[PDB]
């Protein structure tokens, strides 16, 4: 879940699992279809937003 | 070189797999050690004759528990007895692991190395064996220079080799590091084997013997009548298998809690034992008298 | 640095005089084997 | 034959990556589900050719 | 000191050492090896730990003329200590091959160092019988007039083993063997069953030689051995007496049992024949699937 | 060899549901869901009710078996903890007696 | 190339001029002792080339090898000593094959009384490949005794091997010998016992043979005695080479992967010589059996059968080549496996695709010395990896060519059976 998104191709987002993380934000994705409290697909090995093709 | 180099296949005797195991298990989850008496013939042939343990001076597998005077002074009774041979290794135990040797248990083997050339660090399952066989390997350290320059292969060449994967991953960095692994084979004298075959003395006495013939008499009634409260489910039980497939039947309408097993299985128990009974008792009177 | 730390249990229940159970003061039930100092009759139901 | 074969075996059948349980949420058109394994998020995961 | 041991359990690897060190020291007969008995006792369970060599020398000119070397003793029960501290002196091994009149001469020394009586285990080194070859003795005293006043002579305990888990599968990992001293299953205790048989003839001939070489051969009368041989007698079973037919009737009641619980066997391996003739029903409706299957794949072999 | 892969130490585990008689669903008391191979020379007879197993920590499986008493904090008292309050002790409430 | 893989390399030239006898001595010459090495592997691996070539031919390579035997056998320790005089224990073995000179029995008998570690293993070979086929009593009663008395690994299997190799063609004189090895309690005597049951009723197909074998792979729980008797099943039976696959389908249901690894060089040796396409599939399972050691002999196993055959006749010869390459790019698999793919692919294509592995000639309906020695050396391998450049004994070309005969001189072949082009040229 997006928690806040810092302005610099970074992003808090917020696993439910509980630690957060300083991400980063690549492709197949923009920052204005990203908006608080928007879903957020994460790249496992390291963390990073990937894109949220979802409904 | 010296030697074209490759491996050992240790042929550990009867006396020394199971005096390590006694120690060992009896050590656990402590570190456990000691020293191997042997004699190195052929080109990977180490026959291990005996082990004794050294005394805990520390908390085991370090060179505060090896202590130079105990050394000395078993080495000096052995004489007496004609035990005196040269060191073809050391023991010790993980049973927190597998056979895979620990950072601290290394550097204990780089000591040896210096000791004697040949001699081998070899990890003792004592509870942790995860085949019926009981899981030990052994292992030697050569250094890191002949490794890397790749002579690791050549040295593994012309022998049937051991590969293990027990701490998968780990394992094999470990392995790759101090050497190799080889098959470990057991020397046995038919002199030893046959006396742990008996176990028994008063055996002889014991199969024309029998108990008191009251609980017979109570066992024979005691399965005929437990017998009826299975047969009764027993009837029930094939009323059903109705139902396709075995997976579903065991699934849906507890075909695993089976009456056909226990019947079975009960009036089996019940029956072979009448049949020694009265093959123990009929042989009794006419014998003796 | 010669000494480990150890977790804090406390035999929830004899099931044998080998195996023992001990749930762990962080959540999961172990099911544990013993030292042989530790006396068997000093190992019940309570104690740490 | 079978009995013996396969006591053998099942040994390496034993050391298993594990498994877990989750339930289908919804699917997706890139062949892929969204599955809320019990105790812990959702992950958007793909099948294999088993189903 | 006690003579509270009413039997003494044995490690597989106290005996398995005790053999061993015979040849390892290389002594052959009238040589002896004698070493140091580690383990527990005063109890009635003695159990046995442990064992290590001593070296013996025996002459044989005069039973009075000894080798022992006594430092060696006290100096190893010190280092077994710091392994294991339940190690302590309870005795010493006799090689064999046989018990002989002289391992009294050897005891006294080996009284002085325990709080229990020594074990005198006579280990035969050649290995004879179809038991053990493990005598275990220990040294009572008692006051017993057979021409003597007060007198030690040596009482047979049992031999058995007891194992730990570690030990058990060590002993099992040696052996290709599933065991036959075991009495476990139908098959195993009807080997056991001619085992006995065979066991009971051979004491029976030592018994017969013995008398023979009083009467014949001439040694003494010994009224307190014979008198000990006239009870076997006299506890013997009598039949064509009540006591016979007890017996009849008792075998009666199992047959009919082993009849009965037959019976009960013969509707569950009938039973069973009908289930697989269900399997084999299966069978061909699947075999029809795949013979549908296969007559459309031979077109194509036809075609191609 | 089945017997030698149920080495301590082991971690508990409680079968939730069967789906198979080598294959079933255990509720792991670390709070992990598995669904986990079963062992052989184990009968699924006893595992059909909801019970205490053991499971072996590093991969999942379930090893070997305990019997329904084990695993509980709570244990059946009245060995000498109960009170020493019968009926007799009680004064009246007749009809709530009854 | 380094260690054992340089004393592969010098020995695998003599594969290349064997038959060739002219510039035979002289491609070993710079390599053979008292001249220019850079090393002992070439010293010895060298000598071990030559005996390749000159197997048939040897009286005159015979007689250099025997100095080079009694020099290294009065010294030991020193590592040049044994490389040396393991090679050339191989080249005098060869040399000596059938011949029974006594002289060169004594002198390979003083190397195993010198207690080299090494060479007593290949010494114990060629001792038994000099005096073969006599079963001379005196002989075994010399190789018997010296295998109780040591414990020395590599000694002890190669004296256990010589048992078994004086004895060929013996039948039901080997009787003596087969029961006391299978009934010594050391491994190395009853797996040579096994073998020699298979070289002495090689040739004529028994009953008896059969069931002595069958008990051994179940009566014996220790893995290589279980390997022995499954290979030794083949060569009695390479008469009748139409029953192997029958008894041995059996033999690869099993749970022992070690029985299964000697069922693949059982049908490799009865229908080496003749393709078989109820042999096939029987190795097939073998090939996709998920131990490393039974993949490997499979596919060796595979090539022996359908060598000297094309693809395009055959389908399975195309899937098999193609499989092998697939082993050897994958580091996904061992190199147990590796070595099965690659070593099978060379005896496929072997020879231009003009040389065969004959079971036996028909043209009188005997055995033939040479092919048989090289197949059982073959099938000995684990133990050593160098050893397999012994199927040059047993490859024989299979080829028809016209001899004017009053002159002896090859005048180009001319069949009754016609010819047609191929049509390249481009």
């Amino acid at each position: 879940t997006l928690e806040e998104i810092i302005d610099d191709d970074h992003a808090i987002v917020t696993s439910p699992t509980m630690p957060d993380y300083y991400v980063s934000i690549l492709s197949f994705v923009d920052k204005e279809l990203l908006e608080p409290g928007c879903s957020v697909l994460l790249h496992h090995k390291t963390m990073s937003i990937v894109g949220v093709l979802q409904d | 070189t010296g030697r074209d180099d490759t491996k050992e296949t240790v042929y550990i005797s009867s006396i020394a797999l199971l005096k390590m195991l006694k120690h060992g298990r009896a050590g656990v989850p402590m570190e456990v050690m000691g020293l191997m008496l042997g004699e190195f013939v052929d080109d990977y042939t180490v026959n291990v004759v005996d082990v004794f343990a050294m005394p805990q001076s520390g908390t085991g597998v370090s060179v505060e528990a090896v202590d130079d005077v105990f050394q000395a002074k078993m080495m000096d009774m052995l004489k007496q007895t004609g035990r005196d041979q040269m060191v073809v290794g050391w023991y010790h135990s993980h049973p927190g692991f597998g056979c895979w040797l620990s950072s601290v248990d290394v550097n204990t083997q780089k000591s040896f190395e210096q000791l004697n050339s040949r001699a081998v660090a070899v990890v003792v399952d004592p509870i942790q064996s995860v085949k019926g066989k009981v899981v030990i390997d052994a292992f030697r350290l050569i250094d890191t220079g002949a490794l890397i320059n790749n002579l690791e292969p050549r040295q593994t060449t012309s022998n049937t080799g051991l590969l293990n994967k027990a701490n998968i991953q780990a394992l094999i960095h470990g392995l790759n590091r101090h050497y190799y692994s080889l098959n470990i084979d057991y020397h046995k004298t038919a002199k030893e084997t046959k006396m742990l075959m008996n176990l028994h003395k008063e055996q002889w006495q014991s199969g024309l013997k029998m108990y008191d013939y009251e609980e017979k008499e109570e066992s024979n009634l005691a399965a005929t009548k437990s017998m009826v409260k299975i047969a009764e489910q027993y009837s029930k039980r094939i009323e059903e298998e109705k139902e396709l497939t075995e997976e579903e039947l065991k699934t849906r309408y507890v075909g695993r809690q089976d009456p056909k097993k226990h019947l079975s299985e009960t009036a089996d128990e019940t029956l072979e034992n009448n049949i020694v009974s009265v093959l123990t008792a009929g042989v009794n009177s006419v014998a003796i008298k | 640095l010669q000494s480990i730390g150890q977790l804090i249990g406390e035999v929830m229940k004899e099931l044998s005089e080998e195996k023992y159970i001990v749930k762990a003061s962080s959540g999961p039930r172990y099911i544990v084997g013993v030292r042989n100092s530790v006396d068997r009759s000093k190992l019940k139901k309570g104690v740490r | 034959n079978d009995k013996v074969r396969f006591i053998k075996d099942e040994l390496r059948l034993l050391q298993e990556p594990g498994s877990y349980v989750g339930e289908v949420i919804k699917i997706v058109s890139d062949k892929k589900v969204l599955v809320k394994v019990q105790p812990e998020g959702k992950y958007i995961v793909d099948v294999a050719k088993d189903i | 000191m006690s003579l509270q041991h009413e039997k003494v359990t044995i490690a597989p690897l106290v005996l398995l050492s005790a053999l061993d060190h015979y040849e390892r020291t290389q002594t052959k007969e009238n040589k002896r090896c004698v070493g140091v008995i580690l383990g527990d006792a005063n109890s009635s369970t003695i159990r046995v730990t442990n064992s290590f060599a001593l070296p013996f020398e025996e002459d044989e000119k005069n039973s009075d003329v000894w080798f022992l070397d006594h430092n060696y003793i006290e100096n190893m029960n010190e280092m077994c200590k710091k392994i294991n501290a339940k190690e302590k002196l309870i005795g010493w091994y006799h090689s064999g091959p046989k018990l002989r009149a002289s391992d009294l001469k050897i005891n006294e020394l080996f009284k002085k160092y325990t709080q229990n009586n020594p074990l005198l285990l006579i280990v035969d080194v050649k290995q004879q019988g179809v038991g053990l070859p493990t005598d275990a003795y220990v040294a009572i005293e008692q006051v017993k007039d057979d021409g003597t006043s007060t007198e030690k002579t040596f009482l047979h305990l049992p031999c058995t083993i007891e194992a730990e888990e570690a030990e058990e599968i060590g002993v099992e990992h040696l052996l290709r063997d599933v065991r036959d001293q075991a009495a476990g299953g139908l098959s195993i205790r009807l080997t056991n069953q001619l085992k006995s048989l065979k066991g009971l003839q051979s004491k029976l001939k030592d018994v017969v030689e013995y008398l023979d070489k009083v009467i014949n051969k001439e040694l003494p009368i010994n009224h307190t051995i014979l008198g000990k041989l006239q009870d076997v007698f006299n506890l013997l079973p009598n039949l064509g007496t009540p006591d016979d037919d007890e017996i009849d009737v008792e075998n009666h009641d199992r047959i009919n049992i082993s009849n009965n619980l037959q019976k009960a066997l013969t509707v569950k391996t009938n039973d069973e024949l009908m289930v697989i003739y269900i399997s084999n029903l299966v069978r061909s409706i699947i075999a029809f699937d795949d013979l549908i299957e296969n007559k459309i794949q031979n077109k194509k072999i036809q075609e191609q | 060899e089945v017997k030698r892969i149920q080495s301590v130490p082991l971690v508990i585990g409680q079968f939730l549901e069967p789906i198979d008689q080598n294959t079933g669903i255990v509720s792991s008391t670390t709070g992990m869901s598995y669904v986990v191979r079963i062992l052989s020379t184990l009968d699924r007879e006893l595992l059909k009710p909801s019970m205490s197993v053991a499971l072996h920590r590093h991969s999942n499986a379930l090893v070997d078996i305990l019997p329904p008493d084990s695993d509980s904090s709570i244990s059946v008292m009245g060995e000498n903890e109960k009170p020493d309050v019968t009926y007799a002790d009680v004064g009246g409430l007749d009809m709530q007696k009854q | 190339a380094q260690n054992w893989a340089k004393f592969t390399a010098t020995a695998s030239l003599g594969v290349i001029h064997k038959g060739n006898l002219l510039e035979g001595k002289k491609v070993m010459a710079p390599y053979l002792p008292g001249s220019r090495a850079s090393s002992r592997f070439i010293k010895g691996g060298s000598l071990y080339g030559l005996g390749l070539i000159y197997a048939g031919f040897g009286r005159d390579t015979t007689d250099y090898l025997k100095n080079i035997i009694v020099e290294n056998s009065g010294t030991s320790g020193d590592e040049d000593v044994d490389v040396l005089l393991h090679g050339a224990s191989l080249g005098i073995g060869l040399a000596a094959m059938g011949s029974a000179n006594i002289e060169v029995y004594e002198a390979l008998k003083e190397v195993l009384y010198n207690d080299s570690a090494t060479s007593g293993e290949a010494a114990a070979l060629g001792m038994g490949l000099c005096m073969l086929g006599t079963g001379k009593p005196e002989a075994i009663h010399d190789m018997f005794t010296y295998s109780q008395e040591t414990q020395h690994g590599n000694i002890t299997r190669g004296l256990a091997v010589g048992l078994a190799l004086i004895n060929y063609g013996r039948q039901e004189l080997a009787d003596d010998l087969i029961t006391k090895m299978l009934a010594s309690d050391e491994s190395l005597l009853r797996y040579g016992g096994a073998f020699t049951i298979a070289l002495a009723y090689a040739g004529t197909g028994n009953n008896s043979a059969v069931k002595r074998l069958l008990h051994v792979a179940v009566s014996d729980s220790n893995d290589d005695v279980r390997r022995a008797a499954v290979i030794a099943l083949g060569f009695v039976l390479l008469r009748d080479y139409t029953t192997v696959p029958r008894i041995v389908q059996l033999l690869s249901k099993s749970h022992n992967a070690h029985v299964r690894c000697g069922t693949a060089f059982a049908l490799g040796i009865a229908c080496a010589g003749k393709g078989l396409q109820s042999a096939i599939d029987v190795l097939d399972p073998l090939t996709k059996d998920p131990v490393d050691f039974v993949r490997q002999a499979a596919m060796i196993a595979l090539s022996m059968i359908l060598i000297q055959q094309t693809e395009k006749l055959n389908p399975q010869v195309a899937d098999i080549n193609k499989n092998f390459l697939s082993v050897i790019t994958n580091k996904h698999q061992e190199g147990l496996a590796k070595f099965g793919a690659c070593v099978a692919q060379g005896i496929m294509n072997a020879g231009g695709r003009n040389v065969t592995i004959q079971l036996e000639n028909a043209d009188t309906g005997t055995l033939d010395t040479k092919s048989v020695v090289g197949l059982v050396m073959f099938s000995q391998f684990w133990y050593w990896f160098p050893l397999a450049h012994f199927l040059s004994l047993s490859f024989t070309p299979t080829t028809v060519i016209g001899i004017r005969g009053s002159d002896q001189a090859i005048p180009k072949f001319q069949m009754n059976c016609y010819a047609k082009e191929d049509a390249f040229s481009y």
